[PDB]
């Protein structure tokens, strides 16, 4: 979606990427994040395995 | 809102039969959708979540597939204790929604009613109101049409219907029909008829009376 | 063993209030997410409200939102329900019920019995019971149970002796906002003269009790 896009365009022009592998290896974080933005659970986890292929780069 | 839409909405099986219920939503939802068994008396059951996890305890004949959009849920080999109410809901996001329901019912031989008209009583008169009951008693299945008629006009708009559940001993339905009526309406009339169609009659039956 | 018990249930008028609530045992209260879900009179299920773990989250329907208001006290172990603005729309049994903690939002594995609301603008009113007179080898007959309110009323032949044959059908409701329900039994034409046929109408809301004897003619 257009969404998803936006949450990557804001990651990666506005989140270190210390900042960004301290939300995806710390699971309470990551929920307090989905919960916060109250998204749908299959958008969460398109996100999670975008920004897991955003962060190795 | 993601809507769902439950198919059938009843589904007549017998003992050791597969079945299976389907169920589509308006958007993705990936495998995100729940089931649930609603018998009378007990409490609403978890049978799967997340299309296909079966919550401890459930038997593994009770099986569930797809993802995205269309989703199955698949009962193998019917035990008597699974003839119940099936409903799925999407857990994906707020608000939950769930399905229209689907009653699995149990299957038998075609049995066609024995239809009985019953005029108001006289007490009933006495009280301004006029009552005209149409009994359709013990039929098989439960498709029915049932139209009242007064000097051969068409009724519509003042009749209820009240259909019981599925009989314990011979898996069997009946019906009540009441046309309401006001005591003054009832006396301008002379003919009252029931016409009921059921698959189980040769042509539709018709029971009527004059009033007096 | 896990326990939901709701109660606070009740008879309401359009435009009235409510506090239900519903008190769980057998888990950790304070470590789950739970829902309101509410079954109508037409059988459908519908999604009410929900709080988070922490009540940090609160969720509603689109046709509840800005009357009702979700909230719990962990200490105490109950979740409450307050509703206000109430509608005829609202009239349904209301379960609370446990999430599954994989995510915020979940499916529904533990539901408790329910606790029944009504919102009418009737009052309490007994029914007037009428005869559905036989003859028109077997005969049928019944009796009327007729404009009554609320729900329920209970119906016997021959105080419990005459179980076989008889059918008491789901009640009704009509325009005037009261219910009609009938009951009727099957028997042997023979039996007709030889054997009395009595419907004892028992509604316990307006403490009336009738017994009716249903003859022929």
């Amino acid at each position: 979606s257009i969404f998803i896009e936006d949450y990557l365009k804001y990651f990666q022009d506005q989140v270190s990427r210390e900042n960004l592998l301290q939300l995806l290896t710390d699971d309470e974080a990551w929920n307090g994040f989905v919960a916060a933005a109250e998204l749908p659970r299959d958008e969460a986890d398109e996100l999670r395995k975008a920004l897991n292929k955003l962060a190795s780069h | 809102d993601v809507q769902i839409t439950q198919s059938p909405s009843y589904l007549a099986a017998s003992p050791g039969e597969t079945i299976t219920i389907n169920c589509r939503a308006s958007k993705i939802i990936s495998k995100y959708l729940a089931w649930y068994q609603e018998k009378p008396g007990k409490t609403i059951k978890l049978l799967i979540y997340s299309g296909f996890t079966l919550q401890s305890g459930i038997p593994s004949r009770f099986s569930g597939s797809g993802s995205g959009t269309d989703f199955t849920l698949t009962i193998s080999s019917l035990e008597p204790e699974d003839f119940a109410m099936y409903y799925c809901q999407q857990h994906n996001e707020y608000p939950l929604t769930f399905g229209a329901g689907t009653k699995l019912e149990i299957k038998r031989t075609v049995a066609a009613p024995s239809v009985f008209i019953f005029p108001p009583s006289d007490e009933q008169l006495k009280s301004g109101t006029a009552s005209v009951v149409c009994l359709l008693n013990n039929f098989y299945p439960r498709e029915a049409k049932v139209q009242w008629k007064v000097d051969n006009a068409l009724q519509s708009g003042n009749s209820q219907e009240s259909v019981t559940e599925q009989d314990s001993k011979d898996s069997t339905y009946s019906l009540s029909s009441t046309l309401t009526l006001s005591k003054a309406d009832y006396e301008k009339h002379k003919v009252y008829a029931c016409e009921v169609t059921h698959q189980g009659l040769s042509s539709p039956v018709t029971k009527s009376f004059n009033r007096g | 063993e896990v326990m939901l018990v709701e109660s606070g249930g009740g008879l309401v008028r359009p435009g009235g209030s409510l506090k239900l609530s519903c008190t769980a045992s057998g888990f950790t209260f304070s470590r789950c997410a739970m829902s309101w879900v509410r079954q109508t009179p037409e059988k459908r299920l519908e999604w009410v409200s929900a709080i988070s773990r922490d009540s940090t989250y609160t969720y509603y329907s689109d046709s509840v939102k800005g009357r009702f208001t979700v909230s719990r006290d962990n200490a105490k172990n109950t979740l409450y329900l307050q509703m206000s603005s109430l509608r005829s729309e609202d009239t349904a049994m209301y379960y609370c019920a446990r999430q599954i903690d994989d995510y915020y939002v979940d499916a529904l594995d533990y539901w408790g019995q329910g606790t029944s609301v009504t919102v009418s603008s009737a009052s309490t009113k007994g029914p007037s019971v009428f005869p559905l007179a036989p003859s028109s080898g077997t005969a049928a007959l019944g009796c009327l149970v007729k404009d009554y309110f609320p729900e329920p009323v209970t119906v016997s032949w021959n105080s419990g002796a005459l179980t076989s044959g008889v059918h008491t059908f789901p009640a009704v409701l009509q325009s005037s906002g009261l219910y009609s329900l009938s009951s009727v039994v099957t028997v042997p034409s023979s039996s007709l003269g030889t054997q009395t046929y009595i419907c004892n109408v028992n509604h316990k809301p307006s403490n009336t009790k009738v017994d009716k004897k249903v003859e022929p003619k």
